[PDB]
């Protein structure tokens, strides 16, 4: 298996904008959505079609009460934030919790919150504690740290509980999740020589220039990996071309274990 | 500094009545909950409210209802009572839910019976029998013994008096009634109680002992057409006096 | 606080070739807070039927959202990306380069 | 989904005890045990969540997740932990999946027996005569009545505090001619040291 990761996030909105609302959550698997609930619905819905087909009534309603308890908390959370920036206006919180698992067996596990975007707290599952970015962060450390229960069930919950959700939901979606669709790759002139992909699934490609059989990294316009709107994904790289000397131009790209070259004559 | 306050304690209904028990909790928790346990199984979740403004029903909500009314308060309904209802309720919080370590925290229970008919209800006797002599001479304590007999259902409250106080050392009361007929399913109860003096306290003849038993039965609503007399929540007791 | 201006990225589902019917998508991300306004134009004007995904959150708190339409590119035709968030002052609009 | 704990278990004052907690369920957010005085409310003891034993005075508690399997441990016995121990767990969806209990039962420890069965003076109020069986060793099993018209209590330990002194007793009683506090308890194995005042 390649490497799959399970990740849910929170956002909350101080003063959000009339509709807009003031809790969100969604759960990923890899890159694809597979739940979401907010404070306008109020309820805990699919986002991928074989998480419906394969989660009964029962999870949706469960932690749909989870989730409106989690939003109540996610509240008064970040006005207590807000409260100790003494800060006006509308502000963000926000959390990301998930687990991967890696291609050798190994698994990763992190926690951790953000205030206006910016990394707030930080969870270390290994030393048990909370790294704090400044001092009303480190408030929060101090009481978070004072309840040590809560600590070790969050470790036990990313290293065993997530890695068993991962593993169910990889399971669930195994027919989009673990295909393979190969990059189309193509060179053209535009003086830069730009190598271009798409097509393929899963997203994770590496795509580079070399020269005379090296690579330039310094010489290299990188593009970012992009959803083509099919379930497939594009991406491109180029290189400027030296009008003094010939080189030997070849665009290299690896995708899912198979690896291409496509020398420029 | 309450914690959770849950009512009421005791309550006999007939078949088809309605009942609503009482939760508070003065915490400030988000999470509430209400329990049943019955013997042999493990505490059974009716309904809980996760967070102010929302309800779900547990493993056994059929039969009942809830309201939180408000973060402080959750109500739990009995519409139209039936006889597999009776049990002993208990309403609980905690201050999230949705996360591992979050302790429960219990109320009181309230022990409801739900009965076809009334006329099985009954209030207990009781009667004090003063300490054997021969105990006297041979240990220097006397024990004197309360019985509550004939009772039904198990909703009483025994406690000794001496010279007008309260007093529980030297108490002990059956932890579990006795069913005078075991193998009635709606027999009547029996419960003991012993408390244990000096010889010395028991021959001042100014001192002065009683049982009393608060007995939890009906109410002024309930229906009553037995030729005997209606078998209200009421307090028997019965006396004795230190002999020299 | 610090707030960041979205990327913004327009451009087809597949190699565009006139005549052939395709999606032009408008890929906007790297952005906080999380408020923002996304159409797509023709020739300046703006484009009614057009979708886009939920708000997507990425690891580094910013978020990222994909608008998309179906269309036929020809030659005559110009199409563009236009994004209002409070990062800008006015209006930016990005024009699909093929 | 289900957790097992042993119905009862008895133990002598001043002892050890362990009780066992086995559950299978889906998914695991930690173990916890609870404290049931009989006639009142749960009360939290402990939880466990990660492998290995936690301690909290007397009692400690021990998890492991790959057995599926907890115990509480109780030292130094008194007669006040007397009580049902629940075991709980929080499962893959946070439902709490409660055990069914065990009630512990302490013996005391009877320095000096002098076992007895006593003839309570009669109530005036009452058609009841009343037997006590009383200051027995706690090895003593006191057995219900085999007679429909006698009666019967199991053994209570009452604690006189100011003499910091423990008793066992059992009390019998019937409105029946037959009835003598020499024959009242003859379906209980009672010491053969027991006495019996002349009537
Ligand atoms: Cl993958
Ligand atoms: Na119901």
């Amino acid at each position: 298996m390649r490497t799959h990761s399970l990740r849910y996030f929170r956002l909350g909105v101080s003063d959000p904008i009339h509709g807009v609302p003031e809790f969100i959550s969604v759960g990923y698997v890899d890159s694809h959505p597979i739940t979401t609930y907010d404070s306008v619905t109020r309820q805990k819905e699919p986002r991928a079609p074989w998480m419906a087909e394969n989660l009964a009534p029962d999870h949706w309603e469960r932690y749909t009460q989870l989730l409106r308890g989690w939003q109540q908390m996610f509240k008064v959370e970040l006005k207590r934030l807000q409260r100790h920036y003494n800060h006006s206006g509308s502000h963000t919180y926000q959390r990301m919790i998930g687990c991967e698992l890696l291609e050798d067996g190994s698994t990763t596990g992190f926690l951790q919150y953000a205030y206006d975007g910016q990394d707030f707290l930080i969870f270390n599952k290994d030393t048990l504690s909370w790294l704090a970015v400044d001092n009303v962060a480190h408030t929060i450390k101090q009481a978070w740290e004072a309840n040590q229960h809560e600590l070790l069930y969050q470790k036990n919950w990313l290293e065993e509980e997530c890695i068993a959700w991962l593993k169910r939901f990889l399971e669930y979606g195994k027919d989009t999740l673990q295909r393979t669709e190969p990059p189309l790759v193509r060179v053209n002139r535009k003086t830069a020589l730009f190598c271009k992909a798409h097509g393929f699934y899963p997203p994770e490609i590496y795509m580079t220039w070399m020269k005379n059989g090296e690579e330039i990294v310094q010489e290299i316009d990188y593009g970012d990996i992009l959803p083509s709107g099919d379930g497939t994904y594009q991406a491109w790289a180029s290189i400027e071309l030296d009008p003094q000397s010939s080189n030997l131009y070849s665009c290299h790209v690896e995708h899912s274990g198979v690896h291409m070259v496509l020398q420029v004559p | 500094n309450a914690g959770v306050t849950q009512t009421p304690k005791f309550q006999v209904l007939k078949t088809g009545q309605s009942m609503t028990l009482q939760c508070a909790q003065d915490m400030n928790h988000n999470s509430m909950y209400w329990y049943r346990q019955d013997p042999g199984m493990g505490l059974r979740l009716i309904y809980y409210s996760a967070s102010e403004g929302t309800t779900d029903k547990g493993e056994v909500p059929n039969g009942y209802n809830v309201s939180r009314l408000n973060k402080r308060e959750f109500s739990l309904r009995l519409e139209s009572a039936a006889p597999s209802q009776t049990s002993v309720y208990f309403c609980a919080s905690s201050v999230w839910t949705g996360e591992g370590s979050g302790e429960l925290f219990f109320g009181e229970g309230s022990r409801l019976t739900v009965l076809e008919d009334l006329k099985n209800v009954f209030p207990p006797e009781v009667a004090v029998f003063e300490p054997s002599e021969a105990e006297i001479s041979h240990t220097q304590k006397a024990t004197l013994v309360c019985l509550a007999t004939g009772f039904y259902p198990d909703h009483v409250e025994l406690s000794w008096w001496v010279n007008g106080k309260e007093v529980h050392s030297g108490v002990c009361t059956d932890p579990q009634p006795l069913k005078e007929q075991p193998a009635l399913n709606d027999s009547r109860y029996a419960l003991s109680s012993r408390l244990r003096v000096s010889a010395t306290f028991w021959q001042n003849p100014r001192n002065h002992f009683r049982c009393q038993v608060q007995f939890y039965g009906l109410s002024e609503n309930d229906e009553w057409t037995q030729d005997r007399a209606k078998p209200v929540t009421q307090i028997v007791s019965a006396e004795a006096w230190g002999r020299a | 606080m610090i707030q960041r201006t979205p990327k913004i990225q327009v451009y087809s589902r597949h190699p565009a070739e006139n005549g052939k019917s395709n999606f032009l998508n408008c890929y906007v991300s790297g952005f906080h807070p999380s408020d923002i306004e996304v159409d797509l134009l023709k020739n300046g004007e703006r484009i009614e039927k057009v979708e886009h995904s939920d708000l997507s959150f990425s690891k580094d708190w910013s978020f990222y959202l994909l608008y998309y339409t179906e269309f036929t590119p020809t030659e005559k035709d110009e199409y563009a990306c236009r994004v209002n968030h409070v990062t800008l002052s006015q209006p930016k609009i990005v024009k699909w380069d093929r | 989904q289900n957790i097992d704990q042993p119905t009862e278990m008895t133990a002598t004052e001043g002892a050890i005890v362990q009780i066992n907690c086995t559950y299978q369920t889906s998914g695991f957010n930690g173990l916890f045990w609870y404290q049931q005085h009989a006639g009142e409310a749960p009360t939290f003891l402990s939880y466990n969540v990660l492998d290995g034993l936690e301690e909290k005075g007397r009692f400690s508690s021990f998890l492991s997740r790959s057995k599926g399997y907890s115990y509480l441990l109780l030292k130094e016995l008194q007669m006040k932990d007397s009580a049902s121990y629940l075991c709980a767990v929080k499962d893959s969806n946070y439902q709490l999946i409660w055990g069914a209990g065990t009630k512990l039962i302490i013996k005391p420890d009877i320095q000096n027996p002098d076992p007895a069965v006593y003839q309570l003076r009669d109530s005036k109020s009452s058609d009841k005569s009343v037997c006590l069986f009383t200051d027995f060793d706690s090895q003593t099993n006191v057995s219900q009545s085999k007679d429909s018209d006698v009666y019967i209590t199991d053994k209570c330990v009452l604690d006189m505090r100011s003499m910091d002194f423990k008793s066992n007793s059992a009390v019998a009683w019937s409105n029946k001619s037959d009835f003598a506090c020499a024959n009242a308890f003859n379906n209980s194995i009672i010491p053969e040291d027991t006495f019996f005042p002349s009537p």
